Parts: structure tokens; C-alpha cells; sequence
């Protein structure tokens, strides 16, 4: 900052910088809320349990998540909490995104997440 | 001095290094209207 | 002139490209975050105001679902995932450049790789972490600002690898099975016999294909190489897809920039107003800001709906073209390329599809003298399919598209009436 | 008033004469070469022979066209005259 | 009936018309002129307000370009400008 | 007054965009008809 400058603003006119009145050190100011969230449900009729997808969190191996539970894992669409992962492929039931779908399957039942199936496999020798 | 509209450019360090006077000529008016220092080839509508 | 006709005497194989948009970006808006930021007083005022966030989000979610519907309807027509053949020659017709290469790590074809390098997009990954935006700050990233103001971009359901797999399956099916009237049970057939069948489709004899197989294959390969070289050179071949990307980005950035409008209030900064004025006086200014910002969001959503309608029309056309030019042979003039349609190949491109139409074009036409009917033994003779031609010494029957004179025979003509009716009839003999 | 309040109407790039020239070229090409399967390169052909080819296209023998050429031409001319007379009379043909 | 069939014995030539819109008028709007007229105070107030009309002009210019695109795509299909023949008969079919 | 007049302009532009979309659909159909009925013979029922 110049000696005659006290505050700084960005293109949206949000006050993003300030000089400390006592130490004279410049500080950046950032908002607290950030990140996209989605909720997957099989329908309140079937069950009250849900799964939560955090698009901007990397849970691989301070996390900005509301409540870690069981079966927390990372997919190409973000961090998924509350769903079990299965290596089998099925037709898409609930489209999560980035090639991942979810369904409500018997393990009692639970929400499961999987890679979608593109179609039947075949080989036509030429 | 006269009352006029200007478009000033702040660099990475926060210093003003260039400006456009919107009343100099039609090209400056277009630059101010689109808010850019560069214009692509073509034809554009300006104020009446 | 009323007594001459031009007949082609040669042909060539041409491959042309057609670029079509399919889908656009999927977006979501958190209205409270955009209007009020982290201010609790503004949040309460907005709740009292009666905002219409739910309506806007309903519209946006409808658009987002429609995008995946478009992509699926275009690319997922075939229900069987045919494997890529190990051999890519098929009787001299080189298919290597339009099929995935097992040696190279990439899952796409060479031409698909060229296409994806010709369109530049800033948002790649659909994941921006809080730590990243905080650590950069100095960069002033546009995506960080968009996300800080509550604007999100969602990823498409199908990844690029899946779309490439669909295109590879379609190309392999066309190369090995052919398809005639849709996508049912694949019926294998040698490629040369398929090309002969398609030549018959446009009204040319199979012997023309079989006798000139090497030359036709060379022309096919040369056309493919020309397409590849044209794509390699910098140009604006994919301008439509870049336009779609730019329009979406500009809409979001304009939405972010409009937060600095006063809208008739004393200031556009919420913190300034809430620091200078007490509740009663601050309410007026905050209400003005709320009205302005809601109007901005409504304008953005309306423009998104209109653009989505346009993109849907384009995707419907692309699906029709995939069904009628890739899975069959089309008799519609100029629907699949220019000329006589032979076949088509699809390739995936960023947010769109590129069709390569292979067609047959006549050339090297020469003039001849022709007559309507032939008067033989006091009887009029007309061709059943063709035209009477005179090459300088005798009269023959020839086809319009290709020049191949034939001896006038009773097996390719018919008789009706006398010679006193037809205008311009000519006298000549008819063989057995 | 519209102009005084800053509302302007811009002229189209192609004038009426250019559009008329395009239509005249198209009609002349149909009458002279009558393309089939696209534009390509024009291949001249007598008009009656083209009409016979189209008759074959709709599955009729060419002798039908050649033997009744005068009657078919008269019907064509009569239809054109009827179109002209209908257009001349005031109506809402061009409502859109 | 399961043992009889009706067969045409004659034919006629008909000509029908089909009308289709192609383009509409291209328009542009002067922001300050419409909102404020010739008032300088209103102009300064509008500048302080933060008008959103570069956006409006972007939309309108897009429409204006699309109109010329429509006309070109409809009428400019043939790449050769065939000349008008001197004779307009072509075997009894009057093209005049 | 500024707020009201800006709203008027926005409504005008939105309606213009919708009408332009309709006209574009019509022009696409007309181009297809020119290509398939004037430069060729069509077997589609009641298309030309
Ligand atoms: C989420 O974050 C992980 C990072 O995983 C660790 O934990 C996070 C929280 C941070 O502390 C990271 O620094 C840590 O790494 C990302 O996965 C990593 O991606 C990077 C970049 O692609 C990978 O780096 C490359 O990985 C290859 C290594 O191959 C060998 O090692 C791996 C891991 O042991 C093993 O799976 C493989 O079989 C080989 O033995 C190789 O290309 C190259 O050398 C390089 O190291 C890194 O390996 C990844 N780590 C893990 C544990 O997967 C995710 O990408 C990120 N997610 C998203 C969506 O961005
Ligand atoms: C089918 O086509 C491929 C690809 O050939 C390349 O693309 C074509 C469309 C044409 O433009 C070709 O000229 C072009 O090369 C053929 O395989 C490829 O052959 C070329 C030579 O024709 C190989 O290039 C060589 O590679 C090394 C390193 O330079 C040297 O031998 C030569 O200097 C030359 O550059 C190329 O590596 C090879 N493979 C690939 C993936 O490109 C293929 O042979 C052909 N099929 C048939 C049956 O002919
Ligand atoms: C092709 O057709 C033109 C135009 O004929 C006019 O339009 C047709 C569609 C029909 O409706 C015709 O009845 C109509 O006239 C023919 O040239 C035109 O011929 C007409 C007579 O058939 C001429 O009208 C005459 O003009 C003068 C002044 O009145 C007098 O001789 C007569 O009283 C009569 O009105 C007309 O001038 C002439 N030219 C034009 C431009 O209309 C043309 O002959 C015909 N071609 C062939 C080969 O038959
Ligand atoms: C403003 O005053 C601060 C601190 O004030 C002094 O220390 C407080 C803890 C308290 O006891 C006050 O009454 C004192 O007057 C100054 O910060 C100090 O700066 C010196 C500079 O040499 C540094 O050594 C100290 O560590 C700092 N103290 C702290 C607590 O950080 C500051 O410099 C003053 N600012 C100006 C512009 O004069
Ligand atoms: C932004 O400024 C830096 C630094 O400039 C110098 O240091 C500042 C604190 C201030 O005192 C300036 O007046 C000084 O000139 C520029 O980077 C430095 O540039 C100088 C002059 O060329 C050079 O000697 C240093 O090595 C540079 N230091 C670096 C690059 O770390 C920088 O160029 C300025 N940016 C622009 C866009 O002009
Ligand atoms: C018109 O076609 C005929 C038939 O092909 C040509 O006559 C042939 O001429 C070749 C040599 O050019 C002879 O070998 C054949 O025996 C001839 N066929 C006959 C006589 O039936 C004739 O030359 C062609 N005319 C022109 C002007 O090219
Ligand atoms: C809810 O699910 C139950 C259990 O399958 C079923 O009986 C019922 O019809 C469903 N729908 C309702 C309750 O509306
Ligand atoms: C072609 O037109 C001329 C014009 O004089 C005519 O004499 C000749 O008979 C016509 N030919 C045919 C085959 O109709």
C-alpha cells in the first residue's frame, strides 16, 4: 500500500485488503463459506438416511465436511460420505456425475456407489 | 481541466500505468464502452 | 441446346467435415451467498423480502439434466460395445487415424487428439479447493471469485473416455459389420463388398468398385491425410464450440462483475452500510441492493434458458444425422456432405461431435449428341433406364451418372406406338 | 420519434437486387442443367428429357411424358397463370 | 372389398405455393439516449447507477448477425451465377 | 425513473431474443427445403 491508502477493493467492490492500524502490516481478507454440496436420498418414504457429496474436498487417505461417518471415500466427483463402494457395474439409477452413479441395494438396505455401465460387451471377429 | 470520463489501468503492483480518455475520438469511445484496451477487427455500433 | 447432353466420365472420393455442438456447461447458484455473502442481517432481510431462489434453481436444474440427455441421445445409440479390431487395413482402406492406437497411452484417436487441442477451456477438473484459493489470492483467479460468490459449475455425467469409447465402438461396428437400416444384430461382411453395396445404393455397378479398388482406396487414404493436415494447421475450424465455451464464461464473469452496482443505494458495499447506519436506516439501502441483485440473477437464468433451447435444437439435429448418415445410407440431397453419400464416421470433440462424410463426386464430363426415342421398323423405342447417346460412329445406351456405352438391345428398351408422335425421334436399328 | 429516443434500425447486408439475382440464377440453373443430388457441376440437358427423367423418378414410363408433351406443357402453363391470377387478387396469402 | 382395386386412369400437373419467413429487422439501442435524453445530470446518475446495457447491446448484435446468416444460408447455396437464357420456352414450358 | 426504463429495455431485448429463435427455426427449414426440393427430387411424403 501507499502511505495514503488504508483499504483495498477488488473488481466486485468487496473490501479484500487492509492495513493493520498498529503494526502497519497488510492483510488479505477472504470469505468463510466456500464449496458445493449435494445430497443423495432414496426418498423419505424408503428411508431417512442420505449420502453427502462435497465437490471441492479431497478425502484421499481439518476436512470441510459437516459430519464424517462410515464409508467416506473419494470419487472423480468429489468426497462421498454415507455410501458403500462396489466394484460391480450396473445401469445408472441416480446420476452422481463424472461416470459415477448411486443406488439403494440390499447389503437391510444401503446406498451404494459404482461406475456406470456403457453397454453390453461383444466381439464380432472380422 | 474539464469534466470527462477516463478508464485507468492498475498494474500488478497497484500503480496506474496507462489510461484511455473516452472523449478523444470514436475509437476511445468504443474502448471505454467495451472496457478493453484492445479491439478485434470488425465493425461496432457506438453512441448516436 | 435441345440435342446435346454432358455425361461424366470419371469420379473421385471426397471426405468433408461437419462440426456440431451437443451440450453446454451445467451451473448452479446459491442465491443467499451471492446476494448477502456472510452477513446475518442481510440474510434475515432477504428472508423477510421473499426471495425466489427456488424458482431459479428449478430452471437451472432442468437445464443441467437436459445437457446429459442431449449427450446420451447423440452418442449412446448402439447397444453393443464392439471391440477395436487388431488389424486396421480392411482391403487397403486405412482406418488407423480414426481409431484408438493400442501402443499410445491415450484412449482417443489421432484425429480426436487433434480436435481436443484446438479448443481452449479454462475450467478443467471441476475441483477447486479452499486451500488453493487461499494460497494463490495474488493470482486473482476468475474461478475462485465465481465460487466465493456462490456460482458453481457441475461436471457432466459421461467423461471424455466414455464418449471416446462410444465413438470407437461406432467406428469399429461400421468397419466390421456395416449396418444397413439401424442398429440391430451385427452382420459381418468384408469391407470391399460393403463398398460395392454402397456403390449400388447410389446407382453404380459393383464392377466399377471391384476393378478400381486400389485407386479408390488410395483416394480414401489421401482424403483422410488431407483432413488430418488441415486440422493440424492453426485455424478456426471449431469456432462454434469455442463460442459456446466463451459465452458461458462471459455470462458467469459478468454476473460476478455486476456486484459493484449501486442500484440507487448510497454504496454497493454491505459492510460499509452496516458499519455506518443503524438497523432502520440500513434496511432501505439493503433492500435496494437485494432488488438489484435478484434482478441480475433473473436475467442470467433467462438467458441460460434461451441458450439451452438453441443447444437442444442443435443436439437433436446431430442425433438425427448420426442415425441417418452413420447407421445408414441417406438419399436426402446434401444432408450428409456434398455429393452422393457413401458413408460417415463420428468423432468426439469438446462439447460436440465432428462428422466425416465420405461421398462420391463425378468429374471429367464430356458432351454427346442424344435423342428421345429410336424409330426402328416403324416402331418407337424408349430406354427403360438410361439415355440414348451418339459417340460419333454409332448409338448406345448410357447411364446419366457414369459413361458406359452399351449396345442398344431389346433387353434394355421398350416399344410403344409409332414414330409419328415423339418429337425429335431418330431412325436406327435395334439388335437382338 | 424512435430515432429521437435512440432506437435505430440497421439495413440488411444483401440488397433486394442481390437476392433477386440469386433466385434468377437458381431458376436458370434448374431450366438449363437441373442438378440432381446437389449443386456440383452443371450438366446441360434438354428440358423434356429432364421431365422424362423425373417422371421415371416417380415411377412412370418416359413414353407417357413424350407422347403427351403438348398437353403436359399446357397444364404447366395453365397452373402458372392460375398462380399469377390468384396472387394479383387482393388476399392474405403473405400473412406471415 | 377383398377382391377389387381402384386404379387411376389419368393424371394432372399441379403447382402449389409455400411461404416461409427467413429474417427480421436488425435493431440497436442507445442506452443514455433512451434513459436520460440530453440531460447531463441524469447521465452522471446513470453512470453511478451501474447500467447493464453493454449486455443488451451484445444480445442485439448477436441477433443482427444471425439475420444475415439466415439469409445467406437460404439463398447463397449455388456457387455459380448462371446467366438468364435469351429464350424462355424450353419445349413448350413457358418460363417467362 | 432509471430503474423503470432499464426494466422496459430488458423486456424488449428478451422478447427480441425469443422471436429471433423462432425465425431461425423457420430459416433452417427453408434452407432444407431449398436443398431438397429445388436442387433435387424428394421422396418424402408432403415435404415439397
Ligand atoms: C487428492 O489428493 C491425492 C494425493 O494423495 C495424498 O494425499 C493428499 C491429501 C495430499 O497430501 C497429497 O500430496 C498426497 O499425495 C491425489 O492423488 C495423487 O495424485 C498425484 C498426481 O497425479 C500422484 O502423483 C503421481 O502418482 C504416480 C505414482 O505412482 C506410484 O505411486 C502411487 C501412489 O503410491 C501408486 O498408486 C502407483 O501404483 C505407483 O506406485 C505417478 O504418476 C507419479 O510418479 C506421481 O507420483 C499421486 O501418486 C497420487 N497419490 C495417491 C495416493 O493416489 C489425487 O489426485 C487428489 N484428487 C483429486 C481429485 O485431485
Ligand atoms: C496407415 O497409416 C498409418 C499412419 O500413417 C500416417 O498417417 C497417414 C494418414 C499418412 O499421412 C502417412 O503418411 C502418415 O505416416 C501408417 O503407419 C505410419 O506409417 C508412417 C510412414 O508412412 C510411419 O512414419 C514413419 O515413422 C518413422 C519415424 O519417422 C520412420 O520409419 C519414418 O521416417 C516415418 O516417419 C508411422 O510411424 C506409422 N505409424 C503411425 C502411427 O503413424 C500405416 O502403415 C498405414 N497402414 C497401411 C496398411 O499402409
Ligand atoms: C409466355 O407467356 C408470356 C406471358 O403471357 C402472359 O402470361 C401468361 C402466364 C398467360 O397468362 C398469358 O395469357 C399472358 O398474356 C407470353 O407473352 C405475352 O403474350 C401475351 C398474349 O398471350 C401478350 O399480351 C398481348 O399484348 C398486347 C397488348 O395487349 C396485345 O398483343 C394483346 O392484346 C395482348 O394483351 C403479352 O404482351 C406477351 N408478353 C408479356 C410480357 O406478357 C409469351 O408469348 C409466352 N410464350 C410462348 C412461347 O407462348
Ligand atoms: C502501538 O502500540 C503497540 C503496542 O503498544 C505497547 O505494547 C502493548 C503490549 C501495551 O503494553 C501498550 O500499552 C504499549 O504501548 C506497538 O507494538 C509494539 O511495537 C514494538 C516496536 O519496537 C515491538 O517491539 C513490540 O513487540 C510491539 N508490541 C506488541 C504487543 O506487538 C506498536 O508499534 C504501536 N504502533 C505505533 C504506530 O506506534
Ligand atoms: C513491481 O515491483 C517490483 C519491485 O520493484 C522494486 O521494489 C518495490 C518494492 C518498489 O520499491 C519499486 O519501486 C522497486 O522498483 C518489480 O520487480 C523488481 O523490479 C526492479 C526494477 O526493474 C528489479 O531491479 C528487481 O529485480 C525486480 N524484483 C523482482 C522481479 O522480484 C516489478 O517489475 C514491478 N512490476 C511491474 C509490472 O512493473
Ligand atoms: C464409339 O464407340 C465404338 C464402340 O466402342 C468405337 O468403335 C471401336 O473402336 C475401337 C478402336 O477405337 C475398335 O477396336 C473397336 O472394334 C470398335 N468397335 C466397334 C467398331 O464396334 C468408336 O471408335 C467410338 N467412336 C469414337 C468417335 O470414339
Ligand atoms: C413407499 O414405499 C413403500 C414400501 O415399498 C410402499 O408400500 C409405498 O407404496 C411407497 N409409496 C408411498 C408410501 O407413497
Ligand atoms: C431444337 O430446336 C431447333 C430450333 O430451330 C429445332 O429446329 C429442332 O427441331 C429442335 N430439335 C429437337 C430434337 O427438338
Amino acid at each position: 500500500f501507499q502511505p495514503f491508502q488504508q483499504f483495498g477493493r477488488d473488481v466486485s467492490d468487496f473490501t479484500d485488503s487492509v492495513r493493520d492500524p498498529k503494526t502497519s502490516e497488510i492483510l488479505d481478507i477472504s470469505p468463510c463459506s466456500f464449496g458445493g454440496v449435494s445430497v443423495i436420498t432414496p426418498g423419505t418414504n424408503a428411508s431417512s438416511e442420505v449420502a453427502v457429496l462435497y465437490q471441492d474436498v479431497n478425502c484421499t487417505d481439518a476436512w470441510r465436511i459437516y459430519s464424517t461417518g462410515n464409508n467416506v471415500f473419494q470419487t472423480q466427483a468429489g468426497c462421498l460420505i454415507g455410501a458403500e463402494h462396489v466394484d460391480t457395474s450396473y445401469e445408472c439409477d441416480i446420476p452422481i456425475g463424472a461416470g459415477i452413479c448411486a443406488s439403494y441395494h440390499t447389503v437391510q438396505k444401503s446406498i451404494v456407489a459404482y461406475t456406470m455401465s456403457l453397454g453390453a460387451d461383444s466381439s464380432i471377429a472380422y | 481541466l474539464k469534466p470527462t470520463k477516463f478508464m485507468l489501468k492498475y498494474d500488478e503492483n497497484g500503480t496506474i500505468t496507462d489510461a484511455v480518455d473516452c472523449s478523444q475520438n470514436p475509437l476511445a469511445e468504443l474502448k471505454c464502452s467495451v472496457k478493453s484496451f484492445e479491439i478485434d477487427k470488425g465493425i461496432y455500433q457506438t453512441s448516436n | 441446346s435441345n440435342n446435346t447432353i454432358a455425361i461424366p466420365t470419371n469420379f473421385l472420393i471426397s471426405i468433408t467435415t461437419e462440426v456440431m455442438p451437443v451440450s453446454m456447461a451445467k451451473t448452479s447458484v446459491d442465491c443467499n451467498m451471492y446476494i448477502c455473502g456472510d452477513s446475518t442481517e442481510c440474510a434475515n432481510l432477504l428472508l423477510q423480502y421473499g426471495s425466489f431462489c427456488a424458482q431459479l434453481n428449478r430452471a437451472l436444474s432442468g437445464i443441467a439434466v437436459e445437457q446429459d440427455r442431449n449427450t446420451r441421445e447423440v452418442f449412446a445409440q448402439v447397444k453393443q460395445m464392439y471391440k477395436t479390431p487388431t488389424l486396421k487395413d480392411f482391403g487397403g482402406f486405412n482406418f488407423s487415424q480414426i481409431l484408438p492406437d493400442p501402443l499410445k497411452p491415450t484412449k482417443r484417436s489421432f484425429i480426436e487428439d487433434l480436435l481436443f487441442n484446438k479448443v481452449t477451456l479454462a475450467d478443467a477438473g471441476f475441483m477447486k479447493q479452499y486451500g488453493e484459493c487461499l494460497g494463490d489470492i495474488n493470482a486473482r483467479d476468475l474461478i475462485c471469485a465465481q465460487k466465493f460468490n456462490g456460482l458453481t459449475v457441475l461436471p457432466p455425467l459421461l467423461t471424455d473416455d466414455m464418449i471416446a469409447a462410444y465413438t470407437a465402438a461406432l467406428v469399429s461396428g461400421t468397419a466390421t459389420a456395416g449396418w444397413t437400416f439401424g442398429a440391430g444384430a451385427a452382420l459381418q461382411i468384408p469391407f470391399a463388398m460393403q463398398m460395392a453395396y454402397r456403390f449400388n445404393g447410389i446407382g453404380v455397378a459393383q464392377n466399377v468398385l471391384y476393378e478400381n479398388q486400389k485407386q479408390i482406396a488410395n483416394q480414401f487414404n489421401k482424403a483422410i491425410s488431407q483432413i488430418q493436415e488441415s486440422l493440424t494447421t492453426t485455424s478456426t475450424a471449431l469456432g462454434k464450440l469455442q463460442d459456446v465455451v466463451n459465452q458461458n464464461a462471459q455470462a458467469l464473469n459478468t454476473l460476478v462483475k455486476q456486484l459493484s452496482s449501486n442500484f440507487g443505494a448510497i454504496s454497493s458495499v454491505l459492510n460499509d452500510i452496516l458499519s455506518r447506519l443503524d438497523k432502520v436506516e440500513a434496511e432501505v439501502q439493503i433492500d435496494r441492493l437485494i432488488t438489484g441483485r435478484l434482478q441480475s440473477l433473473q436475467t442470467y437464468v433467462t438467458q441460460q434458458l434461451i441458450r439451452a433451447a438453441e443447444i437442444r435444437a442443435s443436439a437433436n439435429l446431430a442425433a438425427t444425422k448420426m442415425s441417418e448418415c452413420v447407421l445408414g445410407q441417406s438419399k436426402r440431397v446434401d444432408f450428409c456432405g456434398k455429393g452422393y453419400h457413401l458413408m460417415s464416421f463420428p468423432q468426439a470433440a469438446p462439447h460436440g461431435v465432428v462428422f466425416l462424410h465420405v461421398t462420391y463426386v463425378p468429374s471429367q464430363e464430356r458432351n454427346f449428341t442424344t435423342a428421345p426415342a429410336i424409330c426402328h421398323e416403324g416402331k418407337a423405342y424408349f430406354p427403360r433406364e438410361g439415355v440414348f447417346v451418339f459417340n460419333g460412329t454409332s448409338w448406345f445406351i448410357t447411364q446419366r451418372n457414369f459413361f458406359s456405352p452399351q449396345i442398344i438391345t431389346t433387353d434394355n428398351t421398350f416399344v410403344s406406338g409409332n414414330c409419328d408422335v415423339v418429337i425429335g425421334i431418330i431412325n436406327n436399328t435395334v439388335y437382338d
